[PDB]
């Protein structure tokens, strides 16, 4: 019966602005202190504001002072995280939590709360200049006469888009195993890059006809490659 | 001398010399005795009128000059002196004067450098002219100037709501000359709930911005938002003289009302279609309401013979508050701003109505006479009158211009009224006091406020009941403590004022006239529940007002050491169960006839030992006064058991055991009894009524029905037939009508 | 400004091991640290607040301690649904900080990667791009170091790699290297050459193709 749900998130230009929303329930929002904490990928929990139980006097991280601005609404039993002047670094999957203030205590030189109970499903928030756009695949198939015994290797190269996420899949869906597809890098230019590979019998290669199916949905893409 | 003394001269030399230009010279003769008889706002335009004639003498304009700085006034009184200074330059004093005032305001300007030299070469060396000397120096730099700025800044990051700092920014504002930025702020803060109830800030935002209106600023810049500044006048004007009525004196309140009216005259004459002529139509309603609340004070104090004709004169200023329509909203530019003069909208016309009801049950049909009588343009020269002295002038007066058309002399309806409450919760910030009033107001009326409503209107998404009832942390209060503690804060300001006019006409009191009505205790809670609710408590004073709240829960509950008399108990019992009794839904049924049947729990005990005629154990320090005028007596004894019976088997039904709530209900042959008898007989058979299910069953689901019918019929039948009846009912009469005509087509 | 370093960063185990994870203050710190779980792309979840005190609802495998500056999470008996990434966290006046986190990996055996190279497809070739394609495939552990010659001349700063997360039924790794330049420099070299280094690998393996082949 209690949750916390993000929204106001999305994708923005740097530079640009955006506005957080964590939506309460189940617990007197007015004792609870709000705290925000974002996670970049494949990086770790950074904390960026909180909002002290009974009162609501901020407090962010050097990082981004100045620029959030983080608040709580009795009447809307809401929180919300107001980003200015938004930079790529910015990038990064937001998370609101609460204190309790059994949990949140009061000292001479600042505030503390002892742990983050309560956590939303986090919504994510992408800073990049680059437009929107569609994949560029380009096959990747075997160079190989047999090479490991009974089994070949191939792929699909998924370029040259934005933003995340992409979705792969082989045959439809009927090649299901040996299948990996690995996360995508930031190219310097902006746009992401992945590559999905898999391990078939090389006896059956040339036989059995292999299509990746990628899906990149924001830029209402959809590209069938053969190997 | 007197007030007589001085205006009964008035007839005197009125009657020697008649024309206005001797009537004028006058003016400082007139000014001459009102200086003595400590009256300044009207020594003032006295002597401000001879000076219309005699613009020339010195003596008056530094005697004006000399009453402004009895005002403070500095810029008014500084050019009072200067005129007096140029027309005669003998006068060193004066020389000295402005030299001392200069230097003490404001010394970024080099006049006051000016007016010191000046002031040294008349005289040579004396004592005073260092004193001036190091007050010039006094004053900091450019980067002294910044640093103060930036510490208020700061400060005011952290503490918005804090009155004095605000002021201190419009200050520091206000001497860098940057008023635009003054009254940017001073408009941006208007839409601050807490600032809006600060006297001394509203008093530092009608200052500020008539600054503006005579600065040279206002002026070069544009006429564009000329007009936005110009509300916020009248709205500060309006906040202002609703503070003044309440906390100010007699004398205050009434100068007050001359700017007011001033400012309303000042701005009729532009009009349009936007924002400012929608704020001047709703401010226009506050003047009359608060000028009969004005009214009012003046007559209470008096004898009884003006008590009635002052008391008249208001009833016909709220009557013309409460005839002005609902302001167009949807023409402001923004949301905050449509949502607060709406708001202010439903104070007026809630606290205008009560006292236009309070004021006309006196008598039969009393509005009627009123504006018979009154609404005669005689009348608003009676109004003019009582409430002004009729030296100033009559024609640049709004009150005298104003076009009295077709007094609607129509009576409120309350179901208009509570919505116009409930919309105007939030229009003095929620304090106990407005609360307190309104169900004060409500005591003598028929038709019982909507409580509840007004907390869900303060306190969104605060639970009706919370889930850990165990103990009494106040993480864990609930609307119902709040709509139980608000009851008895009217339950027993009733009874205290009651005793206050037995030993000396309580509901007759206008909000602002009345004092205090809550001990400074449930005052205390009431502030510090809100502030921890609405989240602008303070880090450090959490713990303290968190205790603060915790203190009253266990007597909001009835738990150890209740300070609670026997008779606000049942009252709280019964009001609970009537009010939740009435409600649709099972939640907040379930919930309203549990604390019921809790506090009835309790007081049997009581009722018990008071039964056989024992004392009761009185309290210690009790938070709700205890009160011989309501305790309970043996005559009253049976009926509660009774009325508390059915409060049990209501919750019994509500949780299941509908065999004993029946047994119970039946028992007593109650109109209440009745309409839940068929209730829930109506419950068994609409379930079962049309699905595939035994014949023989089916005849037993209909005979239900068919005892639905009965009851209800014998609801109506002893309702139709005595008026007591009529008011027990659980529901409306209406409401019961409209059950029977779908049973019976069932 | 205080640090909770957390040691290790990585850490490999199996089932039913007595795991640690260790995060030290640099600056005398009161017991007012948490810890944390945090399994792939979901939320994080409380296990352990007060520095030794257990959420409620938590395994009672899980248990904090202090020692000096140094805190620690340890769990009795490791699980098969414990295998997430962990956090420590410290709350000093108005600042919360986080550890690096602890990435608690299941242990195998040791796998060496079936290596593939791939070159860049004509259609790449037609936009003006030339990305060649390494494949690292189901090869156990994560720890690998791959490196690029073009005409047997080291490369860096022009190529980026990505790993796969432990698999679920062999729980091997995978990783794709892709080396990103002009057709114009891809056309003025031959020979090109993928070497991997790994534990699993007796000696360095590399694999090799020549444009046209």
């Amino acid at each position: 019966e209690v949750q916390l749900v993000e929204s106001g998130g999305g994708l923005v230009q740097p530079g640009g602005s955006l506005r957080l929303s964590c939506a309460a329930s189940g617990f007197n929002f007015s004792s609870s202190s709000i705290h925000w904490v974002r996670q970049a990928p494949g990086k770790g929990l950074e904390w960026v504001a909180s909002i002290y139980s009974y009162s609501g006097y901020t407090s962010y991280a050097d990082s981004v002072k100045g620029r959030f601005t983080i608040s709580a609404d009795t009447s809307k039993n809401t929180a919300y995280l107001q980003m200015n002047s938004l930079r790529a670094e910015d990038t990064a999957v937001y998370y609101c939590a609460r204190s309790p203030w059994r949990w949140s205590g009061v000292s001479d030189g600042g505030f503390y709360y002892k742990a983050l109970d309560y956590w939303g499903q986090g919504t994510l928030v992408t800073v990049s200049s680059a437009s929107t756009k569609g994949p560029s695949v380009f096959p990747l198939a075997p160079s190989s006469k047999s090479t490991s015994g009974g089994t070949a290797a191939l792929g699909c190269l998924v370029k040259d888009y934005f933003p995340e996420p992409v979705t792969v899949s082989w045959n439809s869906g009927a090649l299901t195993s040996g299948v990996h597809t690995f996360p995508a890098v930031l190219q310097s230019s902006g746009l992401y890059s992945l590559s999905s590979v898999v391990t078939v019998p090389s006896s059956s290669l040339g036989t059995q006809t292999y299509i990746c199916n990628v899906n990149h949905k924001p830029s209402n893409t959809k590209v069938d490659k053969k190997v | 001398r007197s007030k007589a003394d001085v205006e009964r001269y008035i007839a005197s030399v009125q009657g020697s010399t008649p024309s206005p230009r001797q009537k004028s010279m006058k003016g400082f003769y007139f000014a001459k005795l009102y200086y003595e008889a400590k009256e300044y706002d009207l020594a003032k335009k006295y002597i401000c009128t001879y000076i219309n004639v005699q613009e020339r003498d010195p003596k008056a304009h530094r005697f004006l000059g000399l009453l402004y700085e009895l005002e403070e006034n500095t810029d008014k009184a500084v050019e009072c002196y200067r005129r007096s200074v140029e027309l005669n330059p003998t006068q060193k004093d004066l020389v000295l004067k402005i030299a001392e005032l200069l230097c003490k305001n404001d010394v970024t300007d080099g006049r006051a450098k000016y007016w010191l030299e000046r002031a040294a070469k008349l005289f040579p060396g004396s004592p005073a002219i260092y004193k001036l000397k190091e007050q010039l120096l006094d004053c900091e730099g450019e980067d002294g100037w910044n640093k103060l700025f930036d510490l208020i800044q700061s400060e005011l990051y952290v503490r918005p709501d804090d009155v004095h700092v605000n002021i201190r920014l419009v200050e520091v504002y206000r001497s860098t000359k940057r008023l635009k930025d003054a009254v940017a702020h001073c408009h941006e803060a208007e839409r601050n709930i807490a600032l809006r109830s600060s006297l001394e800030w509203n008093s530092c935002v009608v200052q500020t911005l008539k600054e503006y209106l005579e600065s040279l600023q206002c002026l070069e810049s544009d006429k564009s938002d000329w007009r936005a500044t110009n509300t916020d006048l009248l709205l500060a004007y309006a906040n202002l003289m609703l503070l003044t009525l309440s906390t100010r004196d007699v004398q205050e309140s009434r100068e007050l009302l001359q700017s007011f009216d001033s400012a309303l005259q000042s701005v009729k004459s532009l009009g349009g279609n936007d924002e400012l002529s929608a704020t001047f139509l709703e401010m226009k309603g506050h003047f009359y309401m608060h000028a009969g609340s004005l009214l009012l004070k003046m007559g209470q104090h008096s004898s009884n013979v003006q008590w009635r004709a002052l008391s008249e004169l208001a009833a016909l200023c709220y009557l013309i508050a409460f005839q002005v329509p609902r302001p167009k909203i949807k023409l402001i530019k923004g949301e905050a701003g449509q949502n607060l003069l709406e708001m202010m909208a439903c104070d007026r016309l809630s606290q205008s109505g009560h006292m236009l009801l309070n004021l006309s049950r006196g008598k039969q049909d009393f509005l009627k006479e009123i504006v018979e009588t009154f609404a005669n343009k005689s009348g608003q020269s009676a109004l003019y009158d009582a409430l002004f002295s009729s030296q100033s002038p009559k024609d640049t007066s709004f009150l005298g211009s104003d076009d009295i058309g077709n007094i609607d002399v129509r009576e409120p309806e309350l179901e208009d009224l509570t919505r116009y409450d409930v919309g105007a919760i939030r229009a003095h910030n929620g304090s106990l006091q407005h609360l307190t009033w309104l169900g004060l107001q409500w005591n003598s009326l028929p038709a019982l406020p909507g409580i509840r409503k007004w907390l869900k209107q303060l306190f969104h998404h605060l639970p009706h009941e919370t889930s850990r009832l165990e103990t009494n942390a106040p993480e864990s209060i609930c609307i119902l403590d709040l709509e139980v503690f608000l009851l008895g804060v009217v339950y027993t300001s009733h009874l205290q004022l009651k005793e206050k006019c037995n030993s000396h006409q309580p509901l007759c009191l206008p909000l602002p006239v009345c004092k205090q009505l809550c001990t400074e205790r449930q005052k205390s809670w009431w502030d510090a529940v809100c502030t921890l609710i609405h989240r602008k408590a303070v880090p450090g004073n959490v713990a303290k007002l968190r205790l603060l709240v915790q203190h009253e829960i266990n007597t909001l509950r009835a738990q150890e050491k209740h300070g609670l008399q026997p008779a606000l108990l049942v009252h709280w019992a019964e009001c609970l169960q009537k009010t939740g009794s009435g409600l649709n839904s099972f939640y907040d049924q379930r919930e309203y006839m549990g604390r019921s049947v809790h506090y009835w729990k309790k007081v049997l005990p009581l009722l018990k030992i008071i039964k056989k005629k024992n004392s009761i154990p009185e309290p210690i320090d009790p938070l709700f006064k205890h009160f011989h005028s309501v305790d309970i007596q043996a005559s009253e004894i049976v009926e509660y058991e009774e009325d508390a019976h059915i409060t049990f088997a209501i919750l019994d039904a509500v949780n299941g055991n509908i065999e004993d709530a029946v047994t119970a209900f039946e028992s007593i042959k109650s109109v209440v009894s009745y309409w839940n008898l068929a209730l829930i007989f109506h419950r068994k058979a609409e379930d079962i009524e049309n699905d595939a299910l035994s014949p023989e069953e089916q005849e037993e689901c209909k005979n239900y029905l068919r005892k639905t019918r009965d009851y209800l019929i014998k609801i109506i039948d002893d309702s139709d037939s005595n008026l007591s009846v009529v008011k027990k009912l659980p529901v409306p009469l209406e409401s019961v009508k409209e059950m029977l005509n779908s049973v019976m087509q069932e | 400004d205080i640090q909770m370093t957390q040691s290790p960063s990585s850490l490999s185990a199996s089932v039913g091991d007595r795991v640690t994870i260790t995060c030290r203050a640099s600056q005398s710190v009161s017991s007012a640290v948490a810890w944390y779980q945090q399994k792939p792309g979901k939320a994080p979840k409380l296990l352990i607040y007060s520095a030794s005190s257990l959420y409620s609802g938590v395994p009672s495998r899980f248990s904090g301690s202090r020692s000096g500056t140094d805190f620690t999470l340890t769990i009795s008996s490791l699980q098969p649904e414990d295998f997430a990434t962990y956090y420590c966290q410290q709350s000093s006046s108005s600042l919360i900080t986080f550890g690096q986190g602890t990435k608690v990996e299941i242990k195998r055996t040791v796998a060496a990667p079936s290596v593939f190279i791939f070159p860049p497809s004509d259609s790449q070739l037609k936009s003006g791009t030339a990305s060649v394609v390494c494949l690292l495939n189901n090869f156990y552990p994560r720890e690998a170091k791959v490196q690029w010659k073009v005409d047997n001349a080291l490369q860096s700063g022009n190529s980026q790699e990505s790993v796969t997360e432990q698999d679920s039924k062999d729980s091997t790794y995978s990783l794709s290297s892709t080396l990103t330049l002009s057709k114009a420099d891809y056309e003025k070299h031959k020979v090109y050459a993928c070497e991997v280094t790994h534990q699993g690998l007796s000696s360095p393996v590399t694999k090799s193709f020549n444009r046209g082949e």
